[PDB]
């Protein structure tokens, strides 16, 4: 009876236990994500935290690159993350091979959504503790983000966040969108894109950032990929020279 | 381990009965009646349809009565949906049957296997029983009308009337009262109206609550023809019996 | 409730998985050994319990080697150890066979990580019961790796797991610190069994047996190649001079 | 619940221990080995009068020079007497000659820990252990006479004398003091037949007991009612001898 | 091949067989019985490759028994027919196919009519007034097709078989040492231990 | 796929399962078997739980598994029809490779291995099913009758009774059956097993069946009337005293 | 590894209910109303698409799905049970009868292959029921009009019209009281309107309602032109227009 | 606690501990004790044989798994027929494969590994007997010490089973001693059988009691027993 809580069977209220378990999981990291679209393109920004002084800071990152058009970004425990991230290599490089062209973002996104459906209804496969933000460029609808999370859940958005305080982020974005009226960022270079997610990123959680607090992937027509420490700090200086 | 989690589907309890079968007929007894009769010149399958509403379409559905051959039907007591994976299979086992002897198939072979399959779940595989019980009526050559009976321990056995599902015990009862061995067929779906009449845990006894079938050798003819009465068809039968 | 540490894919409601946890216990539970990146290579030493003076010396090597060019030393259950290393070498050698090229260290971190964190995955299996630490150098540069019985794993500057991982920890930190142009072979060679050395006194009631290996591209050509002889005493005396 | 291949805290397997237990309720069976020859005795043990005691087969041959009594859940013991005859019969055809008594005994017990849900060593399937213990009799030339207990363990030890089943703590005590290294072949049976009548709850005779040995000379024989009758008679004269 | 030959007069089926079994260069046996009884009032002939001709007889037998058992009834001879023609369907596109060809004699007690069934290894089968496998039919198909009568006594059946035999005694390069005749009528199956010289 | 062990040891050393088997057994209706001179007589009672049944079709307890022998049995329905279609088509393959049919022992011995193979194999539950089985060798006239339980035990009888109640007529029958006169006849040999049954299934001329098995495949099974005219003979050497 | 749960997961307990489908339903209950109409000329389906955030683009997620071009589905229950049993469903249509018939299934049986997948999961080792219920509603040549309710247990039945989810009884309280049998398809839109909105909290617009119909054929919707005897799918989804359209004359 | 984590060998106590393991290593404490030590070119193994009447044999303890290596075992028996069963096969293939002798060490990484295995699974359980494996290869006489847990290791001398603590200080101790008892077998096996009977307190080693096994520079592992070691009690 009370085994309605360690595997994927409902709940006399009709609940799977280990799902919303799963979801707690994603936040172990205490790392919070968002991502924004621009007129053409697609940022995702994770704070990037390494505590230990013995670690090499290049190989710390929960952004991957999927397919030469697809990111994303994970929020969840590593291990769990890498599950994901190759299995949606895999995944992207079979559906190019099998139907010849590249993976669509949101098809990508229902594909993993469904894997983790089925973790959800078979008992021997445990949910997998992570939420994955992929983005890219579609060559059919343009900038894109899709999430997916544990439930096996799945949707488009005009600009998400995801973490321990998604819903200051969240709520930050919205209100800028109940103001431009526009579903997306009306910039025409990727940089000022990234400039406006990482200032919004700073007043939602009213912190401060340095080159190497932040991880930037983008993505633009036929390419996705990751800014350097470098190439953060040149969009740290030019926000600074704003306020 | 699994090991864990396993709730044993096929197991003697101290008193060596079977857990989930005992559990099943539990489950059975909540159903929409059925009942069975049989006559000299025929047999009548009737039953109450569990649960209905102004808006349930009554001319396309079917719960309970199921034809399996052009010979054979059967009125289901339980799980539709699981009644439905053993009807399948069990119109493909007639088929199988008639392409190998080019005979229809005998009635209790059909029944026997079927109940052989339940029987399976029973003693292997780890997997809960199909929660129904079945009340076949069909014809064949050497035993002529034929009414037979099999529930999820796959036992099953004939009888001249029987009912399966809820109230069966004051039913048998009321049948036990009235049948007769030289019965007619239209005495038989009289008796099984007026039966259900009694049984319901309804206040009167509609037509859009039934469901109706009879299988008679049309003496204008010679061959065995099935009847699934249509709503309407009730209705009328409804009416003649006495019971508007 | 309770419960959710007995079986292992379980999440807790906290979002834990407490069979991993425990499978940690058994590492830190094991003797200590680290791992220092340098600037052409990376070294790797193990503390070696002295159980008694049965032990034939030098005999019972716990470096264990991968391809040509990769070291591996673990804490915990050693037969789990082995059992990972087993891993790492069929796919070391598949990569090799498919690709041509030996396996670029961080392909091969990740081939280790992926096996591990499948062992999270289902009840049917237990964790592994140990942190290892390996690296070697490939196409470009030398990478140091540590992977948790969670399957989690980083690149590290230097690292250590087992019993006195806090001293090794803290000594790793210093030489952080104190050379940010970055330490040679020959030292890390030294500064290894230096710190071996340190952090066996959390454990400083067994007598114990120190041994060192490397990949350097300069002093082993970007071959993994055990310390001995000279270089292994120069190193001894090295630390049982400032255990003093 | 809990694995049938579990280890207790003591380093003992429950479902073999537990099988130990099976075997202690069985019928009594005993052997006894000369340089003359090896003998097994069993108590036929009928739950009824209406039960045609022949009809009671718990000694059994495996070749002309291998013979086996039973105690336990006698029916788990049928596919360990097959498994025998095939090894017997199938090691003669390879090799043209006999098989070793206690190489037969080792294949018999290779398959004791061949059970459990999927155990990672090859594919035991078999739920359970047997619960039925063997003594194997037999002569090969390399050994002479022999006899061996095997039990669910695995394990099988060779004796002089042994006595498994409900009475066997007694009458291994008898067996004790009753062997000696040159008890002839009548002596051994007189002796079984013996130990049977102290252990068993019902007055021995040639029908709830019975009797057997393997000889080099004629190899195994199980002995008819009348022969052993006539052991019985003899048995009683020289105990009211003194 | 060996001699198959089946005629249904007005109330049985009768079935003559060969009795040679002949390899290479030597007659081995002269007193075959080419025949398995099925049922009770069902009788099977056979002809064809050397070792499955029996295997398949038998094979069949083994199971129109089993139903008999389970049903405590007997199958019709058309319902018996059809299960072996299903058997030999199966086994031509098989890995290797029974060779054997054979002839159902049945008296279906139901309609009280005699019934004479043909069967090749193909599976392909036929009912027939007569019928034969093998070189015969090239000499009895138009013998009896100018002999033959629905309203045929037994006797006449036998009669007409003799004038078969004979036939295929004259005309037939191999000594098939003479035929085993069996009838298959309500009383069930008789061997006419008499056709030496009839 | 699945495969627990369902059928385990207990510390006392005993099978549960196996044992439930035993008491599934028990709740069974009664049946009977006595051999004769030159004969055996199978005996079954018939439950009255509920009464309106077709007996031409309903299943018959007497089972025959070749021409010359018959299996009855005490326990779940469902499962002995497993145990005698295996037996059936056991008895057919032997007639096919040994060219002559099964001595009743050996289509004992078959069915009680299937019994016991059911009690140590994973993922299923022991035969809820105890057998008579009799019959006559091939070619001979000493006539057997054997028993099966679910351990895969088996032995003969000259008489035994198995089911409810089997207690009760089993004590019948051990004073009632002497093995140095058995029932010389086939018609006293069907009174003592009418009379063993009387004892438990309490006036029921509708409520026992019975089957006469001689040798050659002489297998027929007596009517209402038949078996009621015994019962009748029976109440009055009783009355008549 | 290796799936080791090969035994049921829903089982019966001694009162005879079926603890996970009864559990599945509760789900269904929690979920969002939807329901079927049944017009002379069509069927129309509807649901509410409840975002789950002002930031996600409620159109990239579809509780209405096409199975066949004559056959919609909507649910109530949980939405990624429904994904699949969609891609299920669109395939068993093609592999179980357009593959060997050439055409696409009538809505009973399609229903009736939807319905089997669920009682399997009720029933197979290692699973737990769906947590959903399904409106299914379509049109084939010699049957007509139809509307399917399909519930966890595997179970189904037809219906003139009906709702599901959490406020389903008083929907089919309303729904009672507005049908007939002579309702032509725009009435019948008409009352699904009205229905939904008692069980929409905010707002209600041609954006937060999905809503699709089964009636006529539409040429326009073929993607070719020069076969008489293909006229075009007669499964519509309405546009966010088309219902505001409506909505005003409501 | 420990009731709740130790139901399998794929369960981890809260503290890090596989209680079905120790359990195993129980049934080896329970056996019999053996004892083995080699010099530069001999390995020997002593071992104590048990009985279960005075009417049955004592169980034989040593197996050979080639001309070159063998060894003793302490616990389930049946377990050791299987482990030293694989042993035999991975020395047969090195042969028959490679023309080369299985090195001791190598001997010693396989059975780790096939023991590993029985203790990360569900459904199967860890072996129940130690085993101490003595052989002569290209690298001198060698002696391994294998544990049900996996672990396997090289030693001068040892002893496992009952009461084996005995014997095994006094090789701790008399070790500078018989490492060097070079090219003398009965001194080496003298120095075995001394350490053995340190653990003796029952009995007495007699005839068909003793079970002694060598292996060395010149020596094919060759067991001796009964008569054969009369000449060292």
């Amino acid at each position: 009876a009370g085994y309605d809580r360690h595997i994927t069977i409902f709940s006399p209220e009709g609940r799977l236990y280990q799902v919303e378990y799963a979801f707690k999981a994603t936040n172990q990291t205490n790392i919070n994500s968002l991502a924004v679209r621009g007129k053409d393109c697609t940022v995702v920004i994770s704070q990037k935290k390494v505590p230990d002084k013995l670690l090499d800071p290049t190989t710390v990152s929960y952004i991957f690159c999927i397919s030469r058009t697809i990111g994303m970004v994970v929020n969840g425990p590593i291990p769990d993350a890498r599950n994901a991230a190759l299995r949606a290599k895999a995944e992207a490089a079979e559906f190019r091979y099998k139907y010849g062209y590249d993976m669509p973002c949101d098809v990508l996104a229902k594909r993993m959504a469904n894997l983790s459906q089925i973790y959800t209804q078979r008992a021997y496969m445990r949910p997998l503790g992570v939420i994955l933000t992929f983005v890219s460029v579609d060559e059919e609808l343009g900038p894109s983000i899709y999430k997916t999370d544990p439930a096996g859940y799945y949707v488009g958005y005009k600009a998400t966040a995801t973490g321990p305080k998604q819903q200051e982020i969240t709520t930050n974005l919205e209100n800028h969108f109940k103001k431009s009226k526009i579903d997306h960022i009306n910039e025409e270079s990727w940089e000022k894109v990234v400039e406006f997610a990482i200032t919004h990123m700073i007043d939602a959680l009213g912190t401060e950032f340095s080159k190497n607090d932040l991880e930037v992937g983008v993505a633009t027509k036929d390419k996705f990929f990751t800014l350097s420490a470098e190439n953060i700090e040149e969009r740290l200086v030019a926000i600074a020279e704003q306020d | 381990g699994s090991r864990r989690y396993d709730s044993r589907t096929t197991i003697f309890s101290p008193e060596g009965r079977l857990y989930q079968v005992e559990y099943a007929l539990e489950s059975i007894s909540h159903a929409g009646t059925a009942i069975g009769i049989m006559a000299s010149d025929g047999i009548v399958l009737a039953a109450e349809r569990k649960v209905t509403s102004t808006l349930l379409e009554q001319d396309t559905s079917t719960e309970k009565l199921y034809k399996l051959n052009d010979k054979i039907a059967v009125a289901v007591a339980g799980l539709t949906a699981d009644a439905e994976i053993l009807i399948n299979t069990a119109r493909i086992h007639a088929q199988n049957y008639l392409k190998t002897y080019n005979e229809d198939i005998p009635v209790e072979i059909l029944v026997r296997r079927l109940s052989d399959i339940k029987q399976g779940y029973t003693q292997h595989g780890g997997l809960r029983p199909f929660g129904v019980s079945f009340i076949y009526a069909g014809y064949d050559d050497r035993y002529g009308y034929q009414l037979y009976t099999s529930n999820p321990s796959g036992n099953y056995t004939g009888w001249k009337a029987i009912s399966v599902g809820a109230n069966t015990s004051a039913a048998q009862t009321l049948l036990q009262m009235d049948y007769k061995d030289d019965m007619k067929v239209d005495d038989a779906i009289e008796l099984a109206l007026k039966t259900l009449s009694k049984t319901t845990d309804s206040s009167a006894l509609t037509y859009d609550r039934l469901e109706f079938a009879t299988i008679r050798k049309g003496a204008n003819d010679g061959e065995v023809y099935q009847k699934i009465f249509k709503p309407q068809e009730i209705k009328d039968i409804l009416v003649k019996t006495g019971i508007t | 409730g309770t419960g959710y540490d007995l079986s292992n894919s379980v999440f807790s409601p906290d979002g834990r998985n407490f069979q991993v946890e425990y499978a940690v216990k058994a590492v830190e539970n094991g003797t200590t050994s680290i791992g220092i990146k340098c600037n052409d290579g990376v070294v790797f030493a193990v503390e070696k319990l002295i159980t008694s003076k049965l032990l034939v010396p030098q005999k019972n090597v716990k470096i264990q080697v991968v391809d040509r060019h990769i070291g591996c030393v673990y804490s915990g259950l050693i037969p789990d150890g082995r059992h990972l290393v087993n891993r790492g070498r069929e796919e070391a050698a598949s990569f090799k066979k498919l690709y041509k090229t030996p396996i670029p260290i961080p392909a091969f971190a990740d081939r280790l990580g992926q096996y591990v964190q499948a062992h999270t995955l289902y009840n049917s299996v237990r964790p592994f019961g140990v942190s290892t630490i390996f690296g070697g150098v490939d196409k470009n540069g030398a990478h140091l790796y540590m992977l948790e019985p969670s399957g989690s794993y980083w690149g590290y500057k230097g690292a250590a797991t087992g019993k006195g991982r806090q001293s090794a920890k803290a000594e790793l930190e210093k030489l952080v610190d104190h050379h940010p142009e970055g330490l040679s072979a020959r030292e890390a060679v030294k500064q290894a069994a230096k710190i071996i050395y340190l952090a066996h006194e959390d454990n400083k009631e067994k007598d114990f047996e120190l041994e060192i290996s490397w990949c350097s591209l300069s002093e082993t050509n970007g071959l993994h190649k055990f310390v001995k002889g000279d270089l292994l005493q120069e190193a001894i005396d090295f630390a049982q001079k400032e255990i003093n | 619940d809990r694995g049938v291949s579990t280890f207790s805290p003591e380093g003992r397997l429950f479902q073999v221990e537990y099988s130990l237990e099976a075997i202690k309720l069985g019928s009594t069976a005993i052997g006894i080995a000369t340089k003359e020859g090896v003998v097994l005795g069993v108590e036929k043990r009928a739950t009824s009068p209406l039960l045609e005691s022949d009809s009671i087969e718990k000694i059994v041959e495996i070749d002309r020079h291998i013979g086996c009594a039973m105690s336990g859940l006698t029916a788990d013991a049928r596919s360990m007497i097959e498994h025998a005859r095939t090894a017997a019969v199938t090691h003669n055809l390879y090799y043209d000659e006999d098989i070793n008594v206690e190489s037969l005994t080792q294949s018999v017990c290779d398959l004791a820990l061949r059970f459990g849900e999927g155990a990672s060593g090859e594919e035991r399937l078999m739920s359970r252990p047997f619960g039925v213990a063997l003594l194997i009799a037999g002569h090969d030339a390399d050994d002479g006479y022999q006899l061996f207990h095997a039990e669910p363990s695995g394990t099988f030890y060779r004796y002089n004398a042994k006595a498994i089943g409900s009475g066997s703590e007694g009458a291994q005590a008898e067996l004790l003091n009753e062997w000696h290294s040159s008890l002839t072949l009548k002596e051994a049976e007189l002796l079984v037949l013996k130990i049977l009548k102290q252990v068993m709850e019902e007055k021995l005779d040639e029908n709830n007991a019975q009797l057997s040995c393997i000889t080099k000379q004629d190899g195994f024989k199980i002995y008819d009612n009348e022969k052993t009758a006539e052991l019985i008679k003899e048995l009683k004269e020289k105990e009211a001898a003194e | 091949m060996d001699i198959i030959l089946g005629i249904r007069v007005q109330d049985s089926v009768i079935l003559a067989s060969s009795k040679a079994v002949t390899r290479g260069i030597s007659v081995l046996k002269d007193s075959d019985d080419k025949t398995r009884q099925l049922s009770p009032h069902t009788l099977m002939s056979f002809a064809g490759e050397a070792g499955d001709t029996v295997q398949f007889a038998e094979y069949i037998q083994a199971n129109i028994q089993l139903y008999s058992i389970r049903e405590d009834y007997e199958l019709s001879p058309q319902a018996v027919s059809s299960f072996v023609r299903q058997e030999l369907a199966k086994s031509i596109r098989s890995r290797r196919p029974y060779q054997v060809n054979v002839l159902i004699g049945g008296y279906d007690k139901k309609k009280n009519k005699p019934e004479l069934y043909q069967i090749d290894y193909l599976g392909t089968k036929v009912e027939l007034p007569y019928g034969a496998h093998g070189y015969s039919g090239f000499y009895t198909f138009s013998l009896l097709d100018h002999h033959y009568r629905p309203d045929m006594t037994t006797e006449e059946g036998l009669d007409l078989l003799k004038l078969c035999v004979q036939e295929l005694e004259k005309r037939m390069p191999m000594d098939f040492k003479g035929v085993i005749v069996k009838i298959v009528d309500k009383d069930g199956i008789r061997q006419v231990d008499d056709f030496q010289a009839q | 796929g699945y495969d627990r062990a369902l059928s385990i040891f207990s510390p006392d050393g005993h099978i549960f399962q196996v044992e439930y088997a035993l008491e599934a057994v028990k709740r069974g209706t009664c049946a009977v078997g006595v051999k004769g001179k030159n004969c055996v007589v199978l005996g079954c009672e018939r439950r009255s739980t509920l009464k309106l049944q077709d007996t031409r079709i309903t299943p018959s307890k007497v089972s025959k598994i070749d021409s010359h022998v018959v299996l009855s049995f005490s326990g779940l329905n469902a499962d002995s029809r497993i145990l005698i279609e295996k037996a059936r088509v056991e008895a057919q393959s032997h007639r096919l490779t040994l060219e002559d049919p099964v001595t009743v022992e050996y289509l004992t011995r078959y069915v009680a291995g299937v019994q016991q193979r059911y009690t140590q194999s994973g993922g299923v539950r022991p035969f809820g099913v105890s057998t008579l089985i009799a019959g006559f060798d091939p070619r001979d006239d000493e006539p057997k009758l054997y028993q099966t339980e679910p351990s895969g035990i088996y032995s003969s009888w000259s008489a035994q009774t198995i089911g409810r109640n089997s207690k009760t007529v089993r004590e019948f029958l051990e004073k009632n059956y002497d093995r140095k006169e058995p029932p010389a006849t086939v018609e006293e040999c069907v009174k003592l097993t009418v009379r063993s049954l009387l004892e438990v299934v309490q006036t029921g001329a509708k409520n026992i069946e019975i089957t006469v098995v001689k040798p050659d495949s002489d297998i027929v099974a007596l009517s209402s009337e038949e078996i009621n005219q015994y019962v009748t003979q029976i109440e009055q050497e009783k009355q008549e005293q | 590894m290796t799936d080791r749960y090969s035994f049921s997961l829903t089982t019966f307990s001694p009162s005879g209910k079926l603890g996970q489908i009864d559990y599945a339903l509760t789900a269904v209950k929690q979920g969002v109303t939807s329901l079927g109409i049944k017009a002379t000329n069509g069927v129309v389906i509807a649901t509410e698409k409840k975002s789950s955030s002002p930031l996600a683009m409620s159109e990239t997620l579809s509780k209405v799905s096409l199975l066949t071009p004559d056959i919609g589905a909507v649910y109530s229950g949980m939405g990624p049970d429904y994904r699949v049993l969609v891609d299920k469903s669109r395939k068993v249509a093609h592999t179980s009868y357009k593959r060997i018939y050439g055409e696409y299934p009538p809505t009973k049986l399609l229903v009736s292959e939807v319905a089997k997948i669920m009682q399997e999961a009720t029933q197979s080792g290692g699973v737990r029921p769906f947590g959903v219920s399904l409106l299914i509603a379509g049109h084939d040549e010699f049957n007509g009009f139809s509307l399917y309710q399909v519930d966890p247990s595997g179970s189904y039945f037809p219906w003139k019209a009906t709702a599901i989810g959490k406020g389903s009884v008083a929907a089919k309280t309303f729904l009672e009281k507005r049908w007939n049998d002579e309702l032509e398809l725009e009435d019948a839109i008409h009352i699904a309107l009205l229905t939904l909105k008692e069980s929409v909290e905010g707002e209600f617009n041609g954006d937060t309602i999905e809503l699709a119909i089964i009636g006529d054929e539409n040429p326009d919707l073929l993607g070719y032109t020069g076969i008489p005897t293909d006229k075009g799918p007669r499964f519509r989804k309405l546009t966010s227009q088309e219902i505001n359209d409506r909505l005003e004359a409501l | 606690f420990r009731n709740n984590y130790d139901g399998d060998t794929v369960t981890f106590s809260p503290t890090g501990r596989l209680f079905q393991v120790e359990y195993a290593l129980e049934a080896i404490k329970q056996g019999s004790v053996t004892v083995g030590l080699r010099s530069n070119t001999h390995a020997v193994l002593v071992a104590l044989k048990r009985n279960a009447d005075e009417l049955s044999s004592y169980q034989k303890k040593i197996i050979k798994c080639d001309e070159h290596m063998g060894l003793s075992l302490a616990g389930l028996a049946p377990d050791a027929r299987v482990l030293s069963n694989y042993l035999r096969q991975q020395c047969n293939y090195s042969s028959l494969v490679f023309n080369r002798k299985l090195a001791v060490e190598r001997a010693g990484h396989l059975l780790c590994d096939k023991a590993q295995k029985n203790t990360q699974s569900y459904g199967g359980r860890p072996y129940g007997v130690g085993l101490l494996i003595i052989g002569y290869d290209k690298s001198g006489a060698h002696l391994l010490e294998f544990q049900p847990s996996g672990n396997v290791t090289e030693l001068y001398g040892t002893a496992i089973g009952a009461r084996s603590q005995g014997a095994k200080t006094y090789l701790e101790r008399t070790l500078d001693t018989f490492i060097k008892i070079d090219g003398n077998p009965d001194e080496l096996i003298k120095a075995g059988v001394e350490a053995i009977s340190q653990s003796l307190r029952d009995e007495s080693l007699t005839v068909d009691n003793l079970s002694i096994a060598i292996v060395g520079k010149d020596t094919p592992f060759t067991i001796y027993d009964g008569e054969a070691v009369a000449k060292y009690i």
